RNA sequence: AUGCCCUGACGAGUAGGCAGGCGUGGAGGUCAGUGACGAAGCCUAGACCGUAAGGUCGGGUCGAACGGCCUCUAGUGCAGA
RNA sequence: UUUUAGUGGGCCAUUUUUGGUAAGCAGAACUGGCGAUGCGGGAUGAACCGAACGUAGAGUUAAGGUGCCGGAAUACACGCU
RNA sequence: UAAUGGUUAUAUGCCGCCCGUCUUGAAACACGGACCAAGGAGUCUAACGUCUAUGCGAGUGUUUGGGUGUAAAACCCAUA
């Protein structure tokens, strides 16, 4: 009789999408990224700062 | 019934269904069949081709009771025998007592062969017959008798 | 007054295609037309008999009747708010085969052939044509190809 | 002895495996969206390290919002907008990018804002504004059972299946996109920017391609 | 009076309000317009096909 | 005027026909008076048939 | 009293008066649709009177109900009153305008005996 | 505003009830509305629609048309169903024993069916003894054999029977009908 | 059961078409209808119902007849000429 | 598929046009409008811009604006006069 | 309870040109209208066309006439 909006109303957020519980549990939307230490080539930054 | 017409629905509206620009007049096309060869020709040809002109011979003093020749077909021909006696003629289909059908007394002038009488012999007293109608009656074992 | 004849406004259309005047070359008379073949109507001006009206130049239609030197071609003509079937008696030197239908019929033979080794193995061979899909990933190298262009040029009149 | 309780035991059982299926497939999609964006991020880092230039895959999906009303439209863009189901102002539709659609977009360019929708805007549009065409009859989605009743034959069983077939242009994108009744969006909440809409986005209006800035605009319209 | 002679303005709006139809083709067209020699033989080439079909089934 | 696909009519009503309209309202009246006349005559021409 | 009902919303309580009925005595206030080709009423120019249209129609739950929650039934005599014995929470009797003063006594006595709301129990009372 | 692609508030163009105020025909519609709703056999949906049809849309079915459909292969024991009137035919001399379910039977067509041991059945008796249309055979009479269809599409080179009152010589057999008098059609 | 209910979409408009209704004079039926204890008419910045056509009621005036409903019928609805 | 009404005086705008020095001119083509259409804006206007209309409530906008009339910054910024 | 609400009069803010008509275009310095009551304009008929309803249906149509009657009704009927 009345459309309730998921992204409000956590009950209808869980009626659809049972993974919404797990996403909020493992926080999954603010998850870290690994810190890799790649550096660009010399020709990339030289071309970037080129006139 | 005057209440069911659209005159009762046009009360209040100005033009009574006839339009303002057109403005319903006396006779905009001429009275009756005016200009059938001039300004009604696209209606005279297209839905009435052949109206203008003459066709063949004139017949002075035609009496239609000369031309009285009502046609009965062999698809019926047996309805003239009454329905009670009809079944005892179809069964016991024989010569030597065959039903007599006065075609003229039923009011037909010519007998025509539309098709497929049974194989019962009948005696037919017709004024005229056709060729096929003669053959089909005789192929059933009957006869055509000419009367006047 | 106004002129609305048969070959009106056909000054350039029935013309004879520079340095290709003269006789009709014999491949036109050796082409074979069957009923159902799809043909392009292009009038040859050097043949005045069996010549289509100017409406049908460039139109494409289907052969329905075959006579001694002429095909009968069916063209759809928009007349008011509908199309009407036009049946044209044109000699075969105003007529060539539509090269699209040769391109179609080979694809029918191709799709029959490609579905054969779809029946040996690996069903749903994906034989429908697809449009130009967006490009994939690339990795553009720079070895020998360092990126260089300068700026916009100034204004010079260079007369 | 009408025997309800065994059937209610069976139905509440069958709902539980069905949500178990949905839960693991959403976890499957969540991992694959994450690795896909991580691969593209690392590919750019790798190419910059290897002196090269990673060129992205060209975008396979646009989201088209009609930003112009109904009157005074020429016959050709009027027909293209009807074939894209943009029949009123602020309507939205996802469009798979091919050459046959890249030329439809160039016809209707001064009437639409389009651009490349992200996962978030696809998720929010389908969550908030998602409706289904079921006996044409515009059913709000609101439950996963009415997606599986109409798109289960293509293996789409939840709302997050339906988003996945839209963001990843799957083999049943056409059936999933035409199932969605066109999105009836509001006017944007901070306005449009742009004192005049009906110039191109490049010159300072709204229409045309605003490639990834469609996400700012559609989330304002949501 | 002086009158506007001719214009085709508004003529394609009326042409599309009722939706232009292609002429609705059929299997088996009419044999009007065919070479009469071919049609004459085609009467017999289809009569004998029916005789060889109707006798072979019965 | 001549109008849509309709049969050509031959209504003969361009004389002064409304002076010569005879409506037989008296069909029931003439029947009683004919039946009165036969009863009157049969009494007059008693036993004759 | 009556049944429970929602709050009665009328959407337009104002009478729909005919255009220029205020201006000429020959034009009655009875509603007539302006069918003039120039008419600023018909063309819905801003500033002009409202026209009756089906959007103003009453909600069907509360349509035909008096503010007392009853549909008015017009009653001539005691027998016509007694078709309302079971429907005393939906129908109110209105004694007709041409009923005698002594006959209005007898109707009001039975409607009190039956529990029917009579919406005009004061016509032709010597007071 | 909406760029509409279709005419708004369009009716279906189909009868949903008979125009007739026949009380018994409304009862049959009531009977077959229930059946078409609750049975899922397609016979009851076709029959209920044909109850709505007008008198020219229900042409008579002759008994010789009934007999010719029983000459069909393996259809001798089916139930002939005519949503309309069954009329006689004296052009046929043998009629088979069969079950006919019609609205009306003429007094001759009732005679020719019950003389051959058949039975003339109303459609409510049909729904009792065949509620899914089991072993039935719907027959429809010829619509375009009507005298009014001949005048439809009368035009040039159409051959379609001019709307005329008078027949013979002097009546539309002249200019426009022969290449002698003017032109030919 | 041209009922009751569920669901979805839609709603501009001259000329024009059609549908569903309102009102008037007279007719068949009905309400064993109203009525000299007051019919009909008329007046009423009093009341009520209907989106509306209109319907209803109260008060005043008045003095002999007149309504509802199912139908029939038309000399049937006015701001203009 | 049948049947039928009105219409058969037109006008404007963009673009491409013929004639004309030019026209709120006389004539064409394609489209969109007006006629037949209200609403917000252009002070005002048939045609422009925005947008087409059941009755209401709330939100957000369009085109256009935000000194005062007049709802909305005598806002911020760089200059020019 | 006139407290809310209705009606009504007034006041205030903002809006609102005179209707009908012909016209491409009307508030026009285009035509008609000083006001009011009453009357006042797509009807009936002959012959038909499409459609629809009804009766009967290879037939159909009693009503020109005749019989009958409680008398312009109703009912019944031969040959055309
Ligand atoms: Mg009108
Ligand atoms: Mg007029
Ligand atoms: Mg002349
Ligand atoms: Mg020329
Ligand atoms: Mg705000
Ligand atoms: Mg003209
Ligand atoms: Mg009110
Ligand atoms: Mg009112
Ligand atoms: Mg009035
Ligand atoms: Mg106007
Ligand atoms: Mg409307
Ligand atoms: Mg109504
Ligand atoms: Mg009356
Ligand atoms: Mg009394
Ligand atoms: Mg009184
Ligand atoms: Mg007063
Ligand atoms: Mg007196
Ligand atoms: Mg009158
Ligand atoms: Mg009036
Ligand atoms: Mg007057
Ligand atoms: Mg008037
Ligand atoms: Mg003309
Ligand atoms: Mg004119
Ligand atoms: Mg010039
Ligand atoms: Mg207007
Ligand atoms: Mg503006
Ligand atoms: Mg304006
Ligand atoms: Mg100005
Ligand atoms: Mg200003
Ligand atoms: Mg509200
Ligand atoms: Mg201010
Ligand atoms: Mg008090
Ligand atoms: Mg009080
Ligand atoms: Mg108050
Ligand atoms: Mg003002
Ligand atoms: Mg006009
Ligand atoms: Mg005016
Ligand atoms: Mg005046
Ligand atoms: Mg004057
Ligand atoms: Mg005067
Ligand atoms: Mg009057």
């Amino acid at each position: 009789v009345l459309k309730k909006n998921p992204l409000k109303n956590k009950q209808v957020l869980l009626r659809l999408n049972p993974y919404a519980k797990v996403f909020a549990a493992e926080k999954l939307g603010s998850k870290k990224a690994e810190k890799t230490g790649t550096k660009p080539a010399a020709v990339f930054t030289e071309t970037l700062k080129h006139d | 019934p005057s209440r069911f017409t659209k005159t009762r629905k046009h009360r209040g509206h100005v033009s009574a269904g006839k339009g303002r620009i057109g403005k319903h007049r006396k006779h905009p096309g001429g009275r009756g069949m005016a200009g059938g060869q001039h300004h009604h020709r696209i209606n005279m040809d297209k839905y009435h081709p052949g109206y203008f002109g003459k066709v063949g011979m004139r017949y002075f003093h035609k009496q239609q009771a000369h031309f009285w020749k009502p046609v009965l077909n062999l698809d019926k021909l047996w309805t003239l025998i009454p329905e009670d006696k009809r079944d005892q003629y179809l069964k016991s289909a024989s010569k030597e007592t065959a039903p007599v059908i006065d075609t003229l007394a039923a009011g037909y002038g010519k007998i025509l062969g539309k098709g497929r009488i049974p194989n019962v012999p009948v005696i037919v007293k017709a004024r005229f017959v056709s060729k096929l109608a003669e053959e089909k009656i005789r192929a059933a074992g009957g006869v055509v008798e000419l009367i006047a | 007054g106004k002129s609305h004849g048969y070959r009106s406004r056909t000054r350039y259309m029935f013309q004879r295609d520079f340095r290709k005047h003269g006789a009709v070359h014999l491949s036109t008379y050796l082409k074979v037309y069957k009923v159902g073949d799809i043909v392009d109507i292009k009038a040859n001006g050097s043949i005045q008999k069996g010549m289509p009206h100017k409406f049908y130049q460039g139109k494409t239609g289907v052969v329905y009747n075959v006579t001694k030197s002429s095909v009968g071609v069916i063209i759809n003509k928009m007349v008011g708010n509908r199309y009407l079937e036009k049946r044209l008696n044109l000699r075969v030197e105003h007529i060539k085969h539509s090269k699209c239908r040769q391109e179609f019929l080979e694809r029918v033979k191709a799709n029959a052939a490609k579905r054969a080794e779809a029946k040996a193995q690996g069903v749903a061979v994906q034989l429908k044509r697809q449009p130009a899909q967006p490009r994939e990933s690339r990795i553009v190298s720079t070895e020998g190809n360092v990126p260089q262009t300068l700026a916009p040029v100034p204004y010079e009149t260079f007369i | 002895a009408e025997q309800v309780a065994a059937e209610r035991a069976a139905r509440k059982a069958a709902n539980k495996e069905k949500r178990a299926i949905i839960l693991e497939r959403n976890a499957a999609y969540q991992k694959e969206y994450e690795t896909a964006e991580r691969n593209i991020i690392q590919a750019k880092r790798d190419a910059k390290a290897a002196g090269s230039y990673y060129v992205e895959a060209q975008h396979k999906l646009v989201f088209v919002v009609r930003i112009k009303g109904i009157n005074k439209i020429p016959p050709k863009p009027r027909k293209v907008l009807q074939l894209l189901r943009l029949t009123r102002i602020n309507s939205g539709t996802f469009v798979k990018v091919t050459k046959a659609t890249l030329e439809l977009l160039k016809l209707i360019e001064p009437y639409v804002a389009y651009g490349y929708p992200s996962y978030s805007t696809i998720r929010q549009l389908v969550y908030k504004r998602g409706f289904g065409k079921i006996n044409k009859q515009r059913v709000p989605l609101s439950d996963n059972a009415i997606i599986e009743a109409n798109l289960g034959k293509y293996g789409i069983l939840s709302i997050d299946d339906l988003i996945h077939e839209i963001i990843t242009v799957g083999p049943h994108f056409k059936q999933a996109n035409n199932f969605l009744w066109p999105f009836k969006l509001s006017n944007p909440s901070g306005g449009w920017g742009v004192p005049r809409k009906f110039k191109h986005f490049i010159q300072g209006g709204s229409f045309g391609n605003r490639e990834e800035f469609i996400n700012k605009l559609v989330k304002s319209m949501n | 009076a002086k009158s506007k002679n001719h214009t085709a303005h508004n003529q394609t709006r009326k042409a599309h309000r009722n939706g232009i139809k292609k002429p609705k083709t059929y299997k088996y067209p009419s044999l009007k317009g065919v070479d009469p020699k071919f049609r004459r033989n085609h009467k017999h080439a289809l009569h004998g096909t029916a005789k060889a079909l109707a006798a072979a089934k019965k | 005027a001549i109008s849509k696909n309709l049969p050509i009519l031959k209504n003969h009503f361009r004389k002064h026909w409304q002076e010569r309209v005879k409506v037989h309202f008296d069909q029931a009246g003439k029947k009683v008076s004919r039946r009165n006349a036969r009863a009157t005559r049969a009494a007059k021409i008693a036993p004759r048939p | 009293a009556s049944l429970p009902h929602p709050k009665i919303v009328k959407k337009h309580t104002k009478k729909f008066k005919r255009h220029h009925s205020d201006r000429y005595h020959r034009v009655a206030e009875n509603w007539r649709k302006q069918k003039g080709i120039d008419s600023v009423v018909r063309r819905r120019f801003r500033g002009n009177i409202s026209q009756p249209k089906i959007g103003y129609g009453s909600n069907k739950k509360t349509k035909f109900l008096s503010p007392s929650g009853h549909k008015t039934f017009l009653v001539a005599n005691v027998k016509d009153l007694e078709t309302l014995t079971m429907h005393t929470k939906t129908y109110a009797a209105e004694i007709a305008h041409n009923i005698s003063a002594k006959n209005r006594v007898v109707i009001l006595a039975r409607a009190k005996a039956l529990g029917i709301k009579v919406t005009n129990p004061k016509g032709r009372l010597a007071l | 505003g909406i760029d509409h692609t279709s005419k708004q508030h369009k009716r279906s163009g189909h009868r949903t009830a008979p125009k007739s105020d026949n009380v018994y025909l409304k009862l049959l519609v009531k009977l077959y509305t229930f059946l078409a709703r609750r049975t899922d056999a397609p016979f009851n949906k076709v029959v209920l629609k044909a109850l709505f049809l007008s008198k020219i849309n229900r042409p008579p079915v002759s008994v010789s048309r009934i007999a010719r459909a029983l000459k069909q292969e393996g259809a001798a024991n089916k139930t002939v169903v005519v949503v309309g009137t069954v009329t006689d035919d004296a052009r046929i001399f043998e009629f088979p024993k069969t079950t006919v379910a019609a609205l009306r039977f003429t007094a001759g067509a009732r005679a020719k069916i019950v003389k051959a041991g058949g039975e003339c059945i109303t459609l409510d008796q049909l729904a009792v003894r065949a509620p899914k249309g089991q072993n039935t055979l719907i027959l429809r009479g010829p619509r375009n054999s009507r005298e009014a269809v001949r005048h439809f599409g009368m035009g040039p080179h159409k051959g379609k029977a001019p709307r005329i009152l008078s027949t013979g010589r002097k009546f539309e057999r002249a200019r426009g009908r022969r290449r002698s008098k003017g032109f030919k059609v």
